[PDB]
RNA sequence: AAUGGGUAAUUAUAGCGAGCUAGAAAGCCAAAG
RNA sequence: ACGGAAACGCUUUCUAGCUCGCUAUAAUUACCCA
């Protein structure tokens, strides 16, 4: 679970907690997860995000159904997402949605999480 | 047709004008020049000032004197007259002294049709009012703006007011609205509005044209210099030089 | 009234795609005839879910199955028994190139790009994209546009000065921006008849072979007329904007003296009207200033996939031969040679 | 005498507009130019400012002989239908553009539409190092509609100012219809098109049969 | 930490320890950080200093929590809001709100930062 | 060689951030007496 | 047998007029990995 005083603090703690090259030692503290399919996993929930202010939460909530088979399967394809959305619980706030200001929430964390991966790196 | 259509009216008092007369002369010497003869002449100075001078000082202006005398000058009249008057006044009395005997008027404005005793006493708290500033000073309209007289006609009335009319008649891009801006910035003035100035001047630099830029630009390192100053008595002269601009040019 | 309105009419000899940003997965499509259904996979897993097997649904997406025909959500529905694909999307139909392989492969294509849709789900071309094509045009073949168009000895060679052309508003200056004065229109939204999914081949210059790549944009199909309306309120845009038929030629005759050749000529199309490159697959000397790139663009590629020394890989397709615009076999068109013929109205 | 009168159209859009909105609190990854909308249908405006502001400047561009350089330098054709600030008897202008909303919404939800508003993805091309920078703009769809009040006085200044002016409010809107309401222009984002021009009194006496007829000139 | 007396000067000191360009001399002393990337944090905290003039400080959690985000994020991408919020330590003022009257104070404070921003350069 | 697959970068950049006009009048009162 | 008794600081008055959220900007590049 994630809450409004604390998930920016999740995210924070989340993204230092990604393992890093231990080898490779050309620009080292440098991670196994890319800005790239960290990016294609904000843009799932970016649609959403902004459909949510103007749709009813009970006529879109298939398309948060989806999404956790979409985060499962982007998981199932590189082991540095498989280790991201196991850090940062992003498969047990999926479950926990259920209204819109916990769907703005895990769209807005996921933004945290993209915030501070390009802070550190 | 420019100027408020508002009549000032003024109460003076020469302060501690006994104290300079039984004492008066007593520091010079060792008690030597205390006789009765100086304190005579003394008496035929002031009376001579206040009864026979004063009617030189009122001689072109638009006012009324309804008591002079003594060490009083009760006047009514029209606002310009009344403060080049009271300024006029002073910038004698200084002379006739040799800076001795302070002066310490209080002038009100007050509008059109409005009763005699309600503007009389109105006016004779601002002179009390300015008569417990230190001693030495006029009370402009009102119980805050009050300055030593050195400190105003020197600063205000004649340093910072032919300043700010000399840049708002040199130009037409800024108007009344700036000036209005201004002394809501100088009236309200917490920390917090000196960087608001800084940018409200700042945007206004680069907003005028680039024939009066270093006009403005020598108005805002001008105006900013003395509402950042840190000693008080030069940004409440600012708000007092912009209250008389825009008196003066009110259609 | 200087609103001087144009007509350009866009005639497709290559594939085209533009747009949308998105793009279906390994497991966002249905080939089982011989089209594509692309439905909407979140209906997809709402009526699936009925089906009590969202689960093994879930087993299916992490499957790391070999044999790809059996891993593309074909074969889910096929040994699960799902039959009724009423779900929402669309459907194309196949280039049938798209496999190489005659062994079965068939619908073993596995990330497609999106094309640029409207809310209505009809596909069209942007007047934004068109623009763009015409701007490298016109900055191209224009020599004051070239010079000192570049570092200022800043960063990592890093980009355009993006004040050559006297763009802005400029206070105290009067009003020109040109391009301002360039309006080009979105065109009509054409049909999804004109879809086919070209897939990608890179061809090499001193190693000869066409590399094919996991990249199937769904493109534009050839000899599909699209019409533009452009409207010039200068008349210094109405010169460009009319002189863009020798403009055209003279950038594609300096592009093909600096690119094409080095490549051989079968692969090569010949122009037929006047030609343009519009985007996603023209390679990066189409979209800019070639001329002044040749120590700048290959700096930023210091990775894997680095260009190969200079003047990087030519970009062909596979799409099926029309008229003949091929000019050899093995069907390589250019993705995103188009030609354009201009009239005023 | 008094009267006021009112212009309904339809301002179907022909590859749909942007006009821009204002919340920084958007995203990273998700639309970062707004377009204006209603907010509490969450439905898109065409606010009336917008309408006016493209009026009076390309109405400017013909009436106006000598160039404008500053508003309210306007040629008192434009002075008082839109209103100037600085001159005495044209302060107010004797037209109320009002806000347009999207009438047609059901019309909208009869063809496939998943969302109001669409959202474009629109990337810069640095001309050299190819590198690009996406921007994701929303703009209201193709087909949309959007009714357009328009209410006009007729005081008793107006001894034959009434049908000259409607040579020029209507020459206004199909100079509209050459041009792009705000968004983008140079990349599509304005074609309108005003639909059943419908002149009529809403007070007072005032006969629009001759109105009607260079309505659909 | 910034009180009710010294908030503005933290703002003038912060933007005299940001350094300028020191090379490229056409009008020198310009800064790296460029103006549109400091209104758009401002465009943040005006519609914070506009909304808790009215809303409650327990309505407005959900987006004085992504300033932490979008201060990060801007950070993160361009190193010149990341020599901002390092020098005007806005990350550890954005750690210290907790009601109205210091969210406020912090608001004040990112304008007092543009407006010395406008008036050096 | 086939067979399995995509991977990396950009997520908005530069601006304007409000300008100008009005800043209380007219009555009662006071004046006219 | 209260310098007291009686007495609305009251009436009239649009925070208003003018003002395009606008300007430039191909969702594009690289071609490879096991
Ligand atoms: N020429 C004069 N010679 C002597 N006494 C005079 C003269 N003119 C006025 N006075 C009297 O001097 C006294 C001064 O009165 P007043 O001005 O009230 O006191 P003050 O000394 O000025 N202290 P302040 O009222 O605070 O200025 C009055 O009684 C005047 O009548
Ligand atoms: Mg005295
Ligand atoms: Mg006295």
């Amino acid at each position: 679970i994630l809450t409004d005083e604390n998930y920016v603090d999740i995210a924070e703690k989340a993204i230092l907690k990604l393992e890093r090259n231990t080898r490779n030692r050309k620009n080292p503290d440098a991670f196994f997860l890319t800005t790239s399919k960290l990016r294609n996993l904000l843009s799932l929930t970016s649609t959403l995000f902004d459909e949510s202010k103007v749709k009813e939460y009970d006529a879109l909530l298939d398309r948060i159904a989806y999404l956790r088979v979409q985060f499962v399967y982007q998981a199932g394809r590189e082991i540095a997402v498989k280790d991201l959305i196991e850090k940062a619980q992003i498969l047990e706030a999926l479950k926990e949605i259920k209204d819109r200001e916990t769907l703005q929430r895990f769209c807005r964390y996921m933004e945290a999480l993209v915030a501070y991966f390009k802070f550190y790196g | 047709g420019l100027g408020i259509k508002r009549l000032a009216v003024v109460r003076l008092d020469v302060d501690d004008l006994g104290a300079a007369f039984m004492a008066g002369f007593s520091q010079q010497g060792n008690g030597q020049y205390s006789t009765l003869s100086r304190s005579a002449t003394f008496s035929r100075s002031m009376s001579l000032f206040f009864k026979v001078y004063i009617n030189q000082f009122a001689s072109d202006k638009k006012l009324s004197i309804i008591y002079a005398g003594g060490d009083d000058v009760f006047a009514i009249g029209s606002w310009q007259d009344i403060i080049a008057f009271t300024v006029e006044l002073r910038e004698n009395f200084i002379k006739w002294t040799n800076g001795k005997l302070t002066l310490s008027a209080g002038i009100g404005l007050f509008a059109d049709k409005t009763p005699i005793s309600l503007m009389a006493h109105q006016t004779g708290e601002l002179e009390e009012a300015a008569k417990g500033n230190e001693k030495d000073s006029i009370s402009l309209f009102s119980s805050d703006y009050t300055f030593k007289f050195d400190r105003f006609i020197t600063n205000v009335y004649d340093d910072k007011l032919e300043q700010i009319r000399y840049f708002f008649n040199h130009q037409d891009e800024r108007g009344k609205n700036f000036i209005y801006k201004l002394i809501e910035l100088l009236r309200n003035h917490d920390r917090m509005n000196m960087a608001r100035l800084a940018y409200y001047l700042t945007r206004l630099e680069e907003l005028t044209r680039e024939t009066d830029r270093d006009k403005f630009k020598t108005f805002k390192n001008l105006f900013y210099s003395w509402y950042t100053n840190k000693n008080d008595k030069d940004r409440k002269e600012a708000e007092l030089a912009l209250l008389l601009y825009i008196y003066e040019i009110r259609k | 009234n200087d609103y001087r309105t144009f007509k350009l009419s866009l005639l497709t000899l290559a594939p085209i795609h533009i747009g949308n940003g998105e793009k279906y997965t390994s497991r966002e499509f249905i080939y089982e005839n011989k089209k594509f259904y692309f439905p909407d996979m979140g209906k997809f897993y709402n009526k699936m879910v009925e089906k009590r097997l969202a689960e093994k649904f879930e087993a299916f997406l992490i499957q790391t199955r070999p044999n790809a025909r059996n891993n593309r959500l074909i074969s889910f529905l096929n040994d699960n028994r799902i039959a009724e694909r009423s779900f929402g999307g669309y459907s194309i139909s196949e280039t049938g190139l798209e496999s190489d392989k005659n062994p079965n492969s068939a619908g073993a294509i596995n990330e497609v790009n999106k094309f640029i849709r409207d809310a209505f789900g009809n596909p069209y071309i942007p007047g934004s994209s068109l623009k763009g094509a015409i701007r490298t045009i016109l900055m191209n073949t224009t020599p004051k546009w070239n010079n000192e168009n570049a570092v200022n000895d800043f960063g990592r060679f890093p980009k355009e000065n993006k004040n050559l052309i006297p763009w802005g508003p400029k206070k105290g200056k009067e009003y020109d921006d040109l391009f301002n004065a360039i309006r080009v229109s979105d065109s009509k939204p054409f049909d999804n008849k004109s879809l086919i999914l070209v897939q990608k081949w890179d061809y090499s210059a001193k190693t000869n072979k066409a590399k094919p790549l996991p990249l199937y944009r769904e493109s534009i199909s050839p000899l599909t007329k699209i019409e533009f309306e452009i409207t010039t309120t200068t008349d210094e845009a109405g010169r460009l904007i009319e002189e863009l038929g020798k403009r055209a030629q003279a950038f594609y005759k300096d592009y093909k003296a600096f690119f094409l050749s080095e490549f051989p000529d079968d692969k090569i199309q010949a122009n037929l009207q006047y030609p343009i490159y519009l985007g996603a697959g023209s390679g990066a000397w189409t979209k800019t200033l070639f001329k002044q790139a040749d120590g700048i663009l290959q700096r930023r590629y210091s990775r894997m996939k680095t260009k190969m020394v200079k003047k990087g890989v030519l970009k062909l397709t596979k799409a099926p031969l029309k008229t003949s615009l091929v000019k050899n076999h093995e069907s390589f068109y250019e993705m995103g040679k188009a030609n354009f013929m201009i009239k005023e109205i | 005498t008094f009267a006021k009168i009112k212009f309904s159209a339809q301002i179907r859009l022909e590859t749909g507009l942007h006009i821009g909105g204002s919340d920084a609190f958007a995203a990273i990854g998700a639309i970062n130019s707004p377009v204006i909308k209603d907010p509490i249908t969450n439905l898109p405006i065409i606010p009336g400012s917008s309408l006016k502001g493209k009026m009076r400047t390309l109405l400017a561009k013909v009436y106006n002989e000598k160039v404008a350089e500053k508003p309210s330098d306007d040629s008192d054709i434009l002075s008082r239908l839109f209103g100037n600030s600085k001159d005495k008897r044209f302060k107010m202008g004797r037209l109320i553009f009002r806000d347009a909303f999207l009438s047609n919404a059901d019309e909208l939800d009869s063809l496939g539409v998943r969302s109001y508003t669409e959202v474009k993805f629109e990337n810069t091309i640095d001309r050299i190092t190819a590198e690009a920078n996406p921007r994701q703009i929303e703009r209201a769809i193709r087909n949309s509609t959007f009714d357009f009040e328009l209410i006009y006085e007729i005081t008793d200044e107006n001894e034959n100012q009434v049908e000259e002016d409607f040579k020029v409010i209507r020459d206004g809107l199909k100079l509209l219809e050459l041009d792009y309401l705000g968004g983008s222009g140079s990349r599509g984002y304005g074609k309108v098109a005003f639909e059943n021009l419908k002149a009529t009194t809403v007070f007072g006496n005032y006969d629009v049969k001759t109105l009607n007829e260079l309505l659909t000139a």
